[PDB]
């Protein structure tokens, strides 16, 4: 809000048009990672009533409609998710309570549906016997599940009940998640505390330099503030655009783990 | 938006044009003894002049220049109004009895009996010299030069004045002597704009609710940014918290598909500034708010998105059709047919290959300008290169996507 | 565009030479499928061709043969549509579209950028120079100088962000022809929708589209099953 | 006949409030452990600010003097204690070989005298105190504590004064003295807006 420091910017052409426009492509482009890994359904399948599936206990996976599953839950309970001037942040396209219906539906059609889902129209089918099959493509005779059902649901439930103590009882188990949040927040506050860098002028506030300087000598001042200032604010942006790029290649591999392992059956190793 | 743009048509979507904010209004601001200088009871000689240096107080220099009690008032350097808004080191005060005529002759540049041997100025400034009439109260008990006595009779030119010379220290040491702060009264719940006694910002006052301690006049929270205050003048304690301001962008269905516009202003509450409604990402004007859902066409923000029936609509998006594919653990259901597709999925492969000669770009045609930027070395030698290493993959990237066939292979006729 | 020190340079292989390979390519795949991408071609008739990728997703070869002549007329009627659905909806080529755009506003920036004055007399070099001496001049010229760098600089670092993201996109497209055009892909969802069956190149001045055919199962019935059958005491599992 | 000051000497470098928040700043601040010389009223070099600190309950210790030259030759304070409200001078007061403080004999001369104030007296029992000297802004800093443990002290008064200190002198029971210099502190506010703790930033590998 300086009349006189603006005629100062002007003057540097489309330096801020150019930062605003950066900034608003990734934020374009969040909404698209989002969109382009969890959107893998056209439909919104829903968890039978009546639970069956052949033993295998889905409770802790599928969400509870008390409050989201127990495991996001838990995972809201891990992280540690500010804006004073020129600063804002703008919400995302979809909303937590909205991608959890995503999951919950990309996960309602795995469990009921094999991976057919995904493929074409949904077939329903026994759970039982799709295990059946997934057992066969890794290259185990299908008879194995059938007669050792009772064990390998026993083994699959006990060993969903240990990530859940896994997560709970075990701190910084989502590291690549709270370095994002850290890693923004950072990049944030230090934009934040250059407002008071000198960068060599009379004073670091805009307000006093001019208070008592005339314009002649104070638009030398001030124009030092402002080319100290533009620099930082270049240098976030910067560093934004390269960020931005590594989530995408993040995100991009996401999607592809979620439509070959999820929405289907990978074969290939590790 | 077309201006912002630079286009005559804009497409469908949701733009940023510019940001607004609330701009401030009904702004706020937050002694030396005198009286034995100009009221004394005595004044010496000229040949004797007395002074004394006044200091450390809040002086408001109003009280001597607005009001008649001087026959004499002539201020130098600064004009006599704006003494109460200056800081000074230190204030000295000459003063002496002399008679009328000889008062022209206390300033720098004077000659005379009295400019030479009894109170001589510098030749520089001098805060202000005053005086005033004085055969009222005074009157052969005054001297001036080797000396002489003044023949003050109380029966112009030849009676007593009193005269009194202010002399100021400038930046010597810390000041300590300025005029009052003639502060106004405070508001709340509005954007302001403030000066807190040598902090001038703006936002919105409010009764605070941390509780400072005795040795605090205000406080922060990160980076210098002020939270609250404690008034130095009224004694209480208030917070700081900006005044609503953000980005403001327009949704359209298209220059040429009609000109009906809705406006979206961000994180804001929408009590201030056609139709009015809120989201979660900021209120929206000119959109009709529909409770259907249905698939998102120019997204807002929070799960909400925005032409259907000749106007703006915003809704809630709906993620997909809601069925419930029927499990039977006894029951399976297979394909007894088959529909094969064809399916379109774009990918770039290739930009195109920029190359800048800096030399150029910055001086071009030049000999003294390219003179100057040989001191800045490098520079384009590395952004030439930069460029051209990039332009060298693109010619890549086009060998390796398309030429991974031995040979070319014909089609049989 | 490029008026002053600014140029393009012309491409390596050109449109019509781009168009040979793409041509070379779904000229093989067409004649001799998945093996061509290995060693030597091996001409094939079609239909069997096609019968084997039938086979490769897990639907019994004769299927096709019995089935042959309703797949060619859906194949034909959707190729036709992919004709029909380009050569009306606008916006059909927005991803490569928006790479032209963002190359374009980049140039149109950075010339735009010569008029900034950056605290100068005047934003022409051959003004300041032409009514200033050497020594007042400089100090001038030197403010304009350490502008217009900024903005090179500005320029430089955006292109290379974003040739970044082009490398990878390459990449992927480079990836997506091996594995779907010059052999069949296994992994679901990564050529286009559906079964994977076949797909074809077809050129783009800055990028490469593909039409991935895939087969999609439909019209389908609710049945009994059973995990394996009883037969004289004996689990009888398909 | 030295002592050690494990963490005491930190003080609020400015009136700046915060809560729950680690700030770093950088001051002249007594070094943490350091060597403090246990004094049971010699002449001291002032030296950039001196930490002062004392736990003798009596009215032995009454004031300080602080100057160049503590004679008619520089004007000089006489911070005095006057057991019912603190009497500061700057007046140019002469010197005493040993100016006692029930009777007082130090105001020996006022030539040319400029700065006189008062204030509310400061008045088992650890006292502390520290005094800088700041761009010819004379700050004086205390705190009052019933010398193992961490604390903060707080401001009392500024003094615009501007003359030159070289020598404080106290009058006349123990008392501290220790020297500043220009550490590095990690301060920590606590919900309160107090200081509850501090790191010294050259102390040790792992406080660095
Ligand atoms: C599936 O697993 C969940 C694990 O939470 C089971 O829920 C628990 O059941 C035990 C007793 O078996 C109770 O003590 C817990 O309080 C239950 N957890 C809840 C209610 O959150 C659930 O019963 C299992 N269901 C099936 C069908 O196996
Ligand atoms: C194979 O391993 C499984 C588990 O790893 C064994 O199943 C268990 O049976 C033993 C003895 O019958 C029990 O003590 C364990 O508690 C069981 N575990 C579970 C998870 O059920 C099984 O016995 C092993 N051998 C064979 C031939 O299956
Ligand atoms: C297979 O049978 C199930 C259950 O009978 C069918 O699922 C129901 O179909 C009816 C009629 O379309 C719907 O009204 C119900 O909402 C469906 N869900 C139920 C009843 O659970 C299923 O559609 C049948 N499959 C096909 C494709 O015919
Ligand atoms: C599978 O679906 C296709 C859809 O095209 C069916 O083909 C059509 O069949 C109808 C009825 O015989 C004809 O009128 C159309 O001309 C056919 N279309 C084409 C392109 O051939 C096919 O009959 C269906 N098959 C089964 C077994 O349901
Ligand atoms: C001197 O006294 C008169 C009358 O009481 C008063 O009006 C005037 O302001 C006084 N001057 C000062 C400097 O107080
Ligand atoms: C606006 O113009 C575009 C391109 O010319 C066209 O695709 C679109 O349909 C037009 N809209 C209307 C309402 O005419
Ligand atoms: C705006 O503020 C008022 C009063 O504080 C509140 O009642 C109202 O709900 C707020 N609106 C929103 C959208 O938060
Ligand atoms: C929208 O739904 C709300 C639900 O409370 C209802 O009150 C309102 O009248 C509805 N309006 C329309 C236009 O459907
Ligand atoms: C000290 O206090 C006494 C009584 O409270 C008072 O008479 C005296 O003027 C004060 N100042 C001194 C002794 O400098
Ligand atoms: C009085 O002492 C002060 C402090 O040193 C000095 O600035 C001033 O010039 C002196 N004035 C006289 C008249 O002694
Ligand atoms: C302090 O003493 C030094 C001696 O060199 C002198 O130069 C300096 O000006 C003195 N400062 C003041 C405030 O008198
Ligand atoms: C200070 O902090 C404590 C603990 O957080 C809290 O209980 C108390 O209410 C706060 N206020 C004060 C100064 O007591």
């Amino acid at each position: 809000d300086s009349t006189e420091c603006s005629n100062l910017l002007l003057q540097y052409g489309s330096f801020c048009t150019q930062l605003n426009r950066a900034l608003t492509g990734i934020a374009v482009e969040q909404d698209k990672n989002t969109q382009e890994v969890f959107a893998q359904v056209k439909q919104i399948y829903k968890t039978p009533p009546i639970k069956d599936f052949g033993g295998f206990n889905f409770s802790q996976i599928l969400p509870d409609p008390s409050k989201r599953s127990f495991i996001e839950d838990l995972l809201f309970n891990k992280v540690t998710l500010q804006k004073f001037n020129g600063l804002t942040v703008l919400p995302p396209l979809l909303t937590d309570e909205m991608i959890a219906q995503y999951t919950s539906a990309l996960l309602a059609g795995t469990i009921t549906s094999g991976w057919t889902f995904g493929a074409g129209a949904a077939l329903q089918i026994p759970f039982a016997m799709q295990m059946a099959y997934r057992f066969n493509g890794i290259g185990v005779t299908q008879n194995v599940l059938y007669e050792n059902q009772k064990l390998i649901a026993n083994q699959f439930n006990s060993a969903i009940g240990k990530i859940q103590d896994s997560l709970s009882s075990t701190a910084s188990a989502l590291g690549k998640l709270q370095d994002v949040v850290n890693q923004n927040a950072q990049a944030l506050n230090t934009l934040v505390k250059q407002l008071s860098s000198n960068f060599g002028a009379i004073s670091s506030v805009l307000n006093d330099i001019l208070s008592r300087l005339d314009p002649p000598e104070a638009e030398v001042q001030i124009d030092r503030l402002i080319t100290g200032r533009l620099q930082s604010l270049q240098t976030y942006v910067t560093q934004q655009l390269i960020r931005a790029a590594e989530i995408r290649a993040s995100a991009n591999l996401a999607a592809t783990k979620m439509s070959e392992c999820v929405l289907g059956q990978s074969k290939r190793v590790d | 938006t077309k201006c912002t743009l630079k286009s005559f048509t804009v497409e469908k979507g949701i733009y940023q044009t510019s940001n607004f904010r609330v701009q401030p209004t009904e702004s706020i601001v937050r002694l030396c003894p005198f009286g034995e200088v100009f009221n004394a009871t005595r004044f010496a000689s000229v040949y004797a002049w007395n002074r004394k240096r006044i200091s450390n107080c809040v002086a408001d220099y109003s009280v001597l220049y607005n009001s008649a009690s001087f026959s004499t008032f002539k201020c130098y350097g600064v004009s006599p109004t704006k003494l109460n808004d200056l800081c000074f080191t230190n204030v000295y005060a000459d003063s002496f009895v002399i008679r009328g005529d000889e008062v022209r002759q206390i300033a720098p540049g004077q000659t005379g009996k009295i400019a030479d041997y009894n109170y001589k100025l510098p030749d520089d400034f001098t805060g202000c010299v005053i005086a005033w009439n004085s055969n009222n109260l005074d009157s052969y008990n005054y001297l001036y030069r080797p000396l002489q006595s003044y023949g003050f009779q109380p029966t112009v030119g030849y009676q007593p004045y009193r005269v009194v010379v202010l002399s100021f220290e400038l930046l010597h040491a810390p000041a300590t002597v300025c005029g009052p702060k003639k502060s106004t009264n405070l508001v709340k719940n509005k954007c302001v704009n403030f000066n807190f006694n040598g902090l001038t910002g703006t936002g919105v006052l409010t009764e605070s609710n941390k509780k400072f301690l005795p040795f605090q006049q205000f406080g922060r929270d990160i980076a210098d940014t002020t939270d609250a205050v404690r008034d130095p003048q009224t004694l209480e304690i208030l917070d700081i918290t900006p005044c609503s301001f953000g980005g403001v962008s327009v949704i359209t269905p298209g220059t040429n598909t009609s000109n009906q516009v809705a406006v979206l202003y961000q994180d804001v509450n929408c009590t201030e500034v056609s139709n009015v409604f809120q989201t979660r990402a900021g209120c929206l004007i000119g959109a009709e708010h529909v409770n259907n859902s249905y698939e998102c066409d120019i997204p807002i923000g929070a799960g909400i998105c925005a032409v259907a029936s000749q106007s703006i609509i915003a809704y809630t998006m709906s993620l997909g059709a809601e069925n419930s594919v029927a499990y039977s653990n006894n029951s399976i259901a297979i394909p007894t047919n088959f529909t094969i597709s064809v399916t379109t999925e774009i990918l770039p492969v290739s930009m195109t290959k920029t190359s800048v000669d800096c030399t150029m770009y910055i001086c071009g045609d030049s000999t003294e300008c390219s003179n100057l930027l040989l001191q800045y070395g490098s520079f384009c030698t590395q952004l030439n290169r930069a460029l051209t290493g990039i332009a060298v993959e693109q010619d890549k990237n086009t060998q390796e996507v398309f030429a991974q066939v031995k040979q070319i292979y014909k089609t049989p006729p | 565009q490029k008026f002053n020190g600014l140029t393009v340079l012309p491409p390596l292989l050109t449109d019509e030479m781009i168009a040979q390979y793409t041509s070379a390519l779904l000229a093989g795949t067409i004649t001799s499928g998945w093996t061509f991408g290995a060693g030597a071609a091996l001409q094939i008739p079609f239909a069997m061709q096609m019968a084997y990728r039938f086979n490769g997703i897990g639907v019994t070869q004769n299927v096709l043969y019995e089935n042959q002549k309703l797949i060619a007329n859906q194949f034909n009627s959707a190729i036709g549509k992919i004709q029909d659905s380009l050569s009306s909806t606008a916006s059909a080529l927005g991803k490569l579209q928006d790479v032209v755009n963002q190359n374009a506003q980049a140039l149109n920036t950075l010339v735009k950028q010569l008029s900034s004055n950056f605290g100068a007399i005047s934003s022409v070099l051959n003004d300041i120079l032409s009514r200033l001496d050497p020594p007042e001049a400089e100090v001038q010229i030197d403010r304009l100088i350490t502008g217009r760098l900024q903005s090179l600089q500005t320029y430089v670092t955006q292109q290379l962000i974003r040739a970044a993201e082009i490398r990878a996109s390459a990449n992927l497209a480079a990836t997506k022809m091996s594995e779907c055009v010059l052999g069949q892909s296994k992994r679901v969802d990564f050529c286009g929708k559906g079964y994977h069956l076949m797909s074809f190149p077809q050129s783009a001045p800055h990028g490469v589209v593909f039409l991935h055919v895939t087969y999609v199962p439909a019209q389908e019935k609710n049945f009994t099953t059973a995990p394996a059958i009883c037969h004289d005491g004996k689990a009888h599992f398909p | 006949a030295y002592t050690n000051s494990f963490t005491r000497g930190v003080y609020y470098p400015d009136k700046v409030f915060r809560s729950s928040v680690l700030h770093s700043t950088q001051d002249l601040f007594l070094p943490f452990f350091s060597n403090v010389t246990w004094f049971h009223n010699p002449v001291l070099p002032f030296n950039d600010g001196v930490y002062f600190a004392s736990t003798e309950k009596s009215n032995i210790i009454r004031g300080w003097i602080f100057g160049t030259t503590l004679d008619s030759k520089t004007q000089s304070l006489l911070i005095v204690n006057n057991a019912t409200n603190v009497v500061i001078k700057v007046c140019e007061f002469q010197f005493c070989n040993d100016p006692f403080l029930s009777e007082f004999r130090v105001y020996s001369s006022a030539n040319n005298c400029t700065f006189e104030y008062v204030s509310q007296p400061f008045l088992k029992n650890l006292r502390e105190f520290v005094f800088k000297n700041i761009d010819g802004y004379f700050k004086i800093y205390s705190k009052h504590t019933p010398p193992q443990g961490f604390s903060a002290l707080e401001p009392l008064v500024d003094l615009p004064i501007g003359i030159n200190i070289t020598r404080f002198q106290t009058l006349l029971a123990a008392y501290y003295v220790g020297y500043l210099q220009p550490r590095t502190f990690l301060l920590k506010y606590n919900e309160n807006g107090t200081i509850t703790d501090a790191v010294d930033c050259a102390l040790d590998p792992l406080s660095e």
